[PDB]
RNA sequence: GAGGAAUACCGAUGGCGAAGGCAGCCUUCUGGCAUAAUACUGACACUGAGGCUCGAAAGCGUGGGUAGCAAACAGGAUUAGAUACCCUGGUAGUCCACGCCGUAAACGAUGUCUACUAGUCGUUGGGUCCGGACUUAGUGACGCAGCUAACGCAAUAAGUAGACCGCCUGGGGAGUACGGCCGCAAGGUUAAAACUCAAAUGAAUUGACGGGGGCCCGCACAAGCGGUGGAGCAUGUUGUUUAAU
């Protein structure tokens, strides 16, 4: 997720990029993934629900 | 009130310097409506400041320690799960005024002076020059919302 | 926190007055901010058409800091109307002091 | 030394900004629970926001200018204290995400019941 | 540098497996399935009491291992209390080998195997044709007829029928006791009675309620001004006192 800052470019566009590049490479999901341990049980549940949303649009 | 933005009353300028800042700080003193009471403390302290200090605009004078004395930034009671953190916010122009004037008003309340004309011109003068309860209370507002400083 | 026993068409004896205070002294036990309680101790009807069974009542209305809940009892004997009452001033005792508590987090 | 990496290690409860040299040797350091901040404030943007000011002008004395920053944690503060890094003098060279991610390692700990 | 465990992304009402289950990658050994055509056997079939096999997790035995996590446990908070939820730690266990254990909401709360009965749209592995069409074995979302107390099911039936097996006969007592059998143990499995009560249940309806959600209003709060609560008196009530108050 490195934003190489080019010359003459604000810090503060330079850190929007940063936002993009961390979003595009999705670093806070893998980061909250982890906070805690979901038994697969509750994953199953989850992504079945969460497959039962995508298919109904 | 859920509603509408209800009109503001159109107050009259007080007669002596047709200021309406000074009829909005006549009203602020007067209380059981006596407003012939409070014009006659507000223009005595006046006009006490005015021989003191030997400036021809008393009006332009009070307008001077007015803005000095107005704040621009208050704090206020958020709510984010049920926690309480005070959000500091920039005071809107309205408010600014009439926080001043209650807050010359009543530190004036609370002098040693005999008469509250007397009183209330020694808080103007001490105000114009930056003492005195009024500056105090306003620094300690102004000390809340710089302590916060965090929460937006 | 006050108890006020007041008691409406039926003359209060000193077995009502510890029958109820022993209970509030009971509830004020587990919360401590109560700021009132009034316990009225009445005889609302005669049981005419029914035969008692609401005839003796006991209500309570209890004042906290910043809510005041009230609650009542309909019986044939005033001191199970007392006891049912009791029962449901410590439930909404319990009730709102739990709230509170898990306001915080 | 002119040349340094910033190393915003931003948590949820603290963030940490500490500039070292090219071969990770610390300079100056600060932190927001060493602000003034404690509790509800630390875990704050403005406080990770004065922790970078503190840390970068402290570490300017060594004479570093170019400062590249290596980001790590999903903390609120970790776009504050760039900001506060690069409006300060400090030349910005490349800002890099370098939080850890697990291949499905260690076990996490047990849910929060609250 | 040491060590253990798990295998991010891919990842998918995706796949494989009889279920239980099974995810980095590579090799070795190995089961089933799907598919095209030809040749072959010629009813070799279905189901199945007992029986046997396999069978999550936890647990047990022995010997290893031990990073993280974490029963128990220790402390800190919260609380009236808090043998909890929250925090900091933490041993068994979780991992390996070989044996037990034989139980789960082991669920689709739906036995297996056949045939037949509108349709529509996805998707996985094939096949055959001309990017489409047809067909196959799965795996999904709908939706007629039909069925259902209703909810709903509906070619992956809970429809229409057939074969065999298992089970139920009010709720508690009780999946308990006793007796067998199994197990190192924990325990499992098979399985009553006295007594007790007239209900216990399912689906749905109208409300009411929710420390469920959404939207809105009222001096409801907020922003203000003035009070009550303290003093003295007026007045009403409780209580007490009285012959009555």
């Amino acid at each position: 997720p490195a934003v190489k800052v080019k010359e003459n470019e604000p810090v503060d566009i330079a850190i929007r990029r940063f936002k993009r590049a961390c979003e595009k490479a999705g670093v806070l999901s893998d980061v909250r993934k982890r906070e805690f341990y979901e038994k697969p049980t509750q994953v199953r549940k989850r992504k079945k629900a969460a497959a039962v949303k995508r298919y109904k649009k | 009130p859920r509603r509408r933005v209800v009109a503001t009353r159109e107050i009259l300028p007080d007669p002596k310097f047709g200021s309406q800042t000074i009829a909005k700080f006549i009203n602020h003193v007067m209380s059981h409506g006596k407003k012939s009471t409070a014009e006659r403390i507000v223009y005595g302290a006046l006009e006490t400041v005015a021989q003191k200090r030997n400036i021809e605009d008393p009006v332009a004078f009070f307008e001077d320690v007015l803005e000095n004395v107005r704040p621009m930034v208050e704090v206020k009671a958020r709510r984010v799960g049920g926690a309480t953190y005070q959000v500091p916010m920039e005071v809107r122009p309205s408010r600014r005024t009439a926080l001043a004037m209650r807050w010359l008003a009543e530190a004036a309340a609370k002098r040693s002076e005999k008469s509250m004309a007397l009183r209330l011109a020694g808080e103007l003068s001490d105000a114009s020059e930056g003492k005195g309860n009024a500056m105090k209370k306003r620094d300690e507002v102004h000390r809340m919302a710089d302590a916060n400083k965090a929460f937006s | 926190m006050n108890v006020t026993i007041r008691g409406h068409h039926i003359t209060v004896t000193e077995a009502m007055n510890n029958a109820v205070h022993d209970k509030l002294t009971k509830i004020a036990r587990h919360f401590d901010q109560i700021q009132s309680i009034q316990v009225i101790l009445s005889l609302d009807n005669s049981g005419a058409s029914d035969g008692g069974q609401k005839s003796h009542k006991a209500e309570a209305i209890m004042r906290v800091s910043g809510q005041e809940m009230f609650v009542q009892a309909l019986e044939d004997d005033m001191y199970k109307a007392i006891n049912e009452m009791a029962d449901k001033l410590d439930r909404q005792v319990s009730k709102y002091k739990t709230r509170l508590e898990r306001n915080k987090v | 030394v002119s040349e340094g990496i910033a190393h915003i290690h931003a948590s949820f409860n603290n963030t940490i900004v500490t500039i070292t040299d090219r071969q990770g040797n610390a300079l100056a350091w600060a932190t927001s629970g060493g602000q003034g901040f404690r509790g509800s404030r630390k875990s704050t943007p403005f406080a990770a926001q004065v922790a970078a000011e503190v840390a970068g002008k402290a570490a300017q004395e060594y004479g570093v200018k170019n400062i590249d920053v290596l980001v790590k944690g999903p903390g609120p503060g970790r776009e504050s204290a760039v900001r506060a890094l690069g409006a300060l003098g400090y030349k910005v060279n490349s800002i890099s995400d370098v939080t850890p991610i697990p291949h499905n390692g260690c076990r996490a700990p047990k849910k929060r019941r609250v």
